[PDB]
């Protein structure tokens, strides 16, 4: 016989913070030996990027 | 396409004072020395050598 109008919340996530990682800087920075040792692993860096 | 990283222009190094002022002038410049058979053993420690 009687009706009640009520409001309820419902929270949904949409997106997290976008991330971009420096690959050869994080692996080891400022070393030519790092370049000569990382360029011979093929593509384990471009795939991640 | 890549990453941008500015390179340092020069290098500096810091280190503490040279204290204790390690005694090398009493051994290398003395008025009297010992004999070859009775040589005196001198030890220098607790001081950064120059
Ligand atoms: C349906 O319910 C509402 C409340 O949920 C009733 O409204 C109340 O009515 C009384 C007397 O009529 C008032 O003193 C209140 O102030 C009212 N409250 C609100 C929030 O409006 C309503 O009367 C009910 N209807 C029936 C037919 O029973
Ligand atoms: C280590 O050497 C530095 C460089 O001289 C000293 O810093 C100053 O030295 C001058 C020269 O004796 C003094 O007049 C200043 O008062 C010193 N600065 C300060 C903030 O004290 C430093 O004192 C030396 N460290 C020592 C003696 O422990």
């Amino acid at each position: 016989t009687n009706f009640t109008i009520s409001v309820t919340t419902e929270i949904l996530p949409v997106s997290m913070t976008k991330t971009s990682v420096d690959c050869t800087m994080y692996i080891c920075g400022d070393s030519t030996e790092c370049s000569n040792l990382l360029l011979q692993y093929g593509s384990f860096c471009t795939q991640l990027k | 396409t890549s990453n941008f990283r500015v390179q340092p222009t020069e290098s500096i190094v810091r280190f503490p004072n040279i204290t204790n002022l390690c005694p090398f002038d009493e051994v290398f410049n003395a008025t009297r020395f010992a004999s070859v058979y009775a040589w005196n053993r001198k030890r220098i420690s607790n001081c950064v050598a120059d």
